[PDB]
């Protein structure tokens, strides 16, 4: 991330503001629906159309990214523990980062048209993508 | 493709409302902007260089256009997708060597241009389907690959 890209998220997100978890919702239901592989990491979940445990979990995702957003200079220190959880802990197969990746900038597509320029879905993308690898890096 | 019927006509109806020219010329722009490697493929299409160069550049609108357009001709034929992209395999493998994974990122790319031309109306059962369609295609150029 440059500071060109760190400027874009750092916008891009005050624009999403109050609606990350909303946004972290639609994208896991998204997901769910286009990639049903991604339903076996969650067994114990309701997975129907607006259940409040997928409101939950997307919220607790809109959240995490929010942080991370907050600390681009150090991304490692910031979601270790995150990286623990889903490396050691739960086992999860790298492909599905970029998959839920994908259906996060979809949602903000969807609720954010004129905000979502290509520049801005470049450095996004590239932001999703150093989380990504954050999440991925302890294995 | 594996589409009830449902589904289907849930995707022609919205591919009803699909400019071609606009949608074309905004996912190939957000694909040479977004993964900027697939401009190696387009340097006779002159600067692509900023993001402003590639969204206004004549050529990346005519070529998207074409791109869109076959995409079309796949969502009019998906019972016989090997079929309809046999042709453009031999070009993209034999010619042009693109690694079909650059067949992903530009359907995934189209997805991404649909949600934000249709906003709500492209809902997560819509784009699931999309997702099949889009995936059926890259498989048929990827076919004479393999
Ligand atoms: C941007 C990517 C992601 C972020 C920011 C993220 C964030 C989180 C957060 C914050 C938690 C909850 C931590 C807690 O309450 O202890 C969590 C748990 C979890 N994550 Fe992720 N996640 C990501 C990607 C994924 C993906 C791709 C999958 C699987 C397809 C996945 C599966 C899970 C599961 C199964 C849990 C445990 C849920 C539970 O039992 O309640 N995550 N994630
Ligand atoms: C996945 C869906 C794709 C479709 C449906 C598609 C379709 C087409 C079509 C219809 C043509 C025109 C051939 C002609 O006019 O005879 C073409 C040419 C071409 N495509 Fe693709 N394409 C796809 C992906 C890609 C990707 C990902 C790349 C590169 C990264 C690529 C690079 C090219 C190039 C260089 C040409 C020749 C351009 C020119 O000489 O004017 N295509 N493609």
């Amino acid at each position: 991330l440059s500071a060109a890209d760190k400027t874009n998220v750092k916008a891009a997100w005050s624009k999403v503001g109050g609606h990350a978890g909303e946004y972290g919702a639609e994208a896991l239901e998204r997901m769910f629906l286009g990639f049903p592989t991604t339903k076996t990491y969650f067994p114990h979940f309701d997975l129907s159309h607006g259940s409040a445990q997928v409101k939950a979990h997307g919220k607790k995702v809109g959240d995490a990214l929010t942080l991370a957003v907050g600390h681009l200079d150090d991304l490692p220190g910031a979601l270790s523990n995150l990286s623990d959880l889903h490396a050691h802990k739960l086992r999860v197969d790298p492909v599905n980062f970029k998959l839920l990746s994908h259906c996060l900038l979809s949602t903000l597509a969807v609720h954010l048209p004129n905000d979502f320029t290509p520049a801005v879905h470049a450095s996004l993308d590239k932001f999703l993508s150093s989380v990504s690898t954050v999440l991925t890096s302890k294995y | 493709v594996q589409l009830s019927g449902e589904e289907k006509a849930a995707v022609l109806a919205l591919w009803d409302k699909v400019n071609e020219e606009e949608v074309g010329g905004e996912a190939l722009g957000r694909l040479l902007v977004v993964y900027p490697w697939t401009q190696r493929f387009f340097d006779s299409f002159g600067d692509l260089s900023n993001p402003g160069a590639v969204m206004g550049n004549p050529k990346v609108k005519a070529h998207g256009k074409k791109v869109l357009h076959s995409f079309g001709e796949g969502v009019h034929h998906l019972d016989n997708l090997k079929g309809t992209f046999a042709a453009l395999s031999e070009l993209h493998c034999d010619k042009l060597h693109v690694d079909p994974e650059n067949f992903r990122l530009l359907g995934n790319v189209l997805v991404v241009v649909l949600a934000r031309h249709f906003g709500k109306d492209f809902t997560p059962e819509l784009q699931a389907s999309y997702q099949k369609v889009v995936a059926g295609v890259a498989n048929a150029l990827a076919h004479k690959y393999h």
